[PDB]
């Protein structure tokens, strides 16, 4: 309850309450881990061995009183590094009031962007997982990175009224544009409705042309990868205003009767 | 749920529950093929073993395991929220990963969830679900208990609840004069409202005082808030 406090640099290394015996039960103990501004936290820990999902380690990225939450480690083992995203991390031990366990130990350091890896530059594209891949999975219909984040949102609505309303508006490598309906059939759009997260495609209409930006002519295959070019020919362009309905949600099918009782 | 009747078979083909160590624990919404929402605060300290936890997709009740309808499957990842916090009860929500995807079948079907800027009104009767406890202090239900809860609201819930401190987070429900509310054993309980043909999901079971209690509601995490947060991982 009354163990230590905020560190700094100097002090790395610390014990939780009386880590070479045992922690005392009902403790409530919590190291500030300060740094200097724009240098996050690392905290490797050193050993780790406590009690049940009962007892656990919360630790936290806070730097004001809306705390966020890292990571919440228990039970005997080696836990991964925890690494900050601000110059303060906030680690709190919860202990229950019986089955006292030994402790941990852990010391942290500051640094410059620490875990993320350095992105590659020269037209290499990141993924949240810190893998590279320049134009291979460039919203192509593959799965390098592992996270799907190589799959990200390419495609979405523009100046829509509801959700599942708005316009054509992809992106092939980097900049953003429409397309237009030259051969709009019902498979692309359904297609774009799975997408976009939607369900079957619902009645697709233009209005009238307005945007001048590099449109695209999207066309279908039978093997499934849809092939669109943005080519920068074509006359009184269609922009779809693309209304399609949400996917199967929430609705009863069963063959539940009617009974007000 | 201590109020409540049993329900009809598939007549929540989303309602799943979450078995840790060959035991109900929690329950939580299917809302994806592979991705599930539960509360965090019955998650928090056993996310570092996913493989502990066996969601069983389907479940009506809790003696007929080996039934057709009922499709098991094993959690790879636990999510908390960012923005959880146990002391102050806030953010109470997280989500749970599948490991292969689920048919989806008459008995097994996805919830909705609230699109932004959809505000409940108070006073609407939302349904509830969940294999919870008959009374505060008995044992579980092995038949799915369902009832119906009205909304209230946030003034109200903060004037019927001086113990904590409901955020903008939380949306109440209950009875003026109580006897019909989610009890312990139901955490991760959805607050399933219809509106359209359609059953949103409009909270997910965050703590209470104390169930079956007039005036006492109960606070469900509001999942209209955590709408991107949630979208984010069904991609
Ligand atoms: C490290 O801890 C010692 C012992 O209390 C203290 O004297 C010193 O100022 C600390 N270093 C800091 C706060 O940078
Ligand atoms: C914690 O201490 C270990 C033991 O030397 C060290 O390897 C590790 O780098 C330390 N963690 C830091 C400095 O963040
Ligand atoms: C969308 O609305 C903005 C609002 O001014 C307008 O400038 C733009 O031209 C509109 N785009 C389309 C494609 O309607
Ligand atoms: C559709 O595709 C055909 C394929 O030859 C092409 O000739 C035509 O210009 C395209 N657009 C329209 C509106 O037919
Ligand atoms: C399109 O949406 C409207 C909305 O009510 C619906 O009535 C209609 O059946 C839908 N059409 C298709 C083809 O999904
Ligand atoms: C499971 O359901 C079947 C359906 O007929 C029934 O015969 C059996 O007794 C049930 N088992 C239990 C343990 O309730
Ligand atoms: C689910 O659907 C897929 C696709 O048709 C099928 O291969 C599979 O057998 C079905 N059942 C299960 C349990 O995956
Ligand atoms: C909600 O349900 C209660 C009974 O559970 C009923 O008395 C009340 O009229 C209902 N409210 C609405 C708005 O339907
Ligand atoms: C609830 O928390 C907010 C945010 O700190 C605070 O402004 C308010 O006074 C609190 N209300 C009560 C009743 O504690």
């Amino acid at each position: 309850c009354g163990g230590p406090f905020e560190l700094w640099e100097p002090n790395t290394t610390f014990s939780s309450t009386n880590f070479p015996n045992s922690y005392p039960n009902l403790a409530f103990c919590v190291w500030i881990l300060n740094a200097q501004k724009g240098k996050n936290i690392q905290l490797h820990f050193q050993e780790f061995d406590l009690e049940n999902i009962n007892d656990v380690v919360e630790i936290r990225d806070g730097e004001e009183a809306d705390s966020l939450l890292l990571a919440v480690y228990t039970g005997p083992g080696p836990v991964k590094d925890v690494f900050s995203t601000t110059n303060r991390m906030t680690v709190l031990l919860i202990t229950n009031d019986v089955l006292a366990r030994g402790g941990f130990k852990a010391n942290f350091t500051t640094g410059y962007h620490l875990g993320i890896p350095e992105p590659c530059k020269a037209d290499h594209f990141q993924c949240k997982n810190g893998e590279c891949v320049p134009l291979v999975n460039l919203c192509d219909g593959h799965l390098h990175c592992e996270d799907g984040s190589d799959e990200a949102d390419c495609v979405r609505f523009f100046n829509g009224t509801t959700n599942n309303n708005g316009l054509v508006r992809f992106r092939i490598q980097s900049i953003w544009h429409t397309a237009c309906a030259e051969n709009w059939t019902t498979q692309i759009s359904n297609d774009v409705c799975q997408l976009l997260g939607l369900g079957s495609g619902n009645s697709s209409k233009p209005i009238f042309p307005t945007d001048g930006g590099p449109f695209v002519k999207l066309n279908t295959a039978p093997d499934g990868h849809l092939i669109l070019t943005p080519s920068q020919q074509c006359l009184q362009d269609s922009l779809i205003r693309l209304q399609c309905n949400h996917k199967s949600c929430g609705k009863k099918l069963a063959a539940q009767d009617i009974t007000p009782k | 749920i201590v109020g409540g009747s049993n329900a009809k078979e598939g007549a929540w083909p989303w309602v799943v529950g979450l078995y840790y160590g060959g035991r109900l624990l929690c329950g939580a919404s299917l809302v994806s093929s592979d991705w599930l929402v539960s509360a965090a605060h019955c998650v928090y300290g056993r996310n570092l073993e996913p493989s502990k936890w066996t969601a069983i997709l389907g479940l009506h009740m809790k003696s007929n395991l080996t039934s057709p309808q009922t499709v098991p499957r094993l959690i790879d990842e636990i999510v908390i929220n960012p923005h959880y916090n146990r002391r102050r009860k806030d953010n109470d929500i997280a989500m749970m990963h599948l490991e292969f995807k689920v048919n989806y079948t008459d008995y097994i079907q996805p919830i909705c969830l609230p699109e932004e800027n959809q505000v409940f009104p108070p006073g609407r009767n939302c349904s509830i679900a969940g294999w919870g406890t008959v009374v505060y202090q008995g044992t579980t239900a092995n038949i799915l208990q369902e009832a119906d809860v009205p909304l209230l609201s946030n003034e109200r819930c903060q004037q019927q609840m001086p113990e904590y401190n409901i955020t903008e987070n939380m949306i109440c429900a209950g009875y003026e004069e109580g006897g019909i509310d989610s009890c312990q054993g139901d955490s991760g309980g959805p607050l399933m409202c219809q509106e359209n043909n359609r059953w949103f999901l409009a909270g997910v079971t965050s703590f209470g005082y104390k169930c079956a209690l007039p005036n006492r509601p109960g606070v469900y995490a509001r999942v209209s808030r955590f709408t991107e947060w949630i979208q984010s991982f069904l991609h």
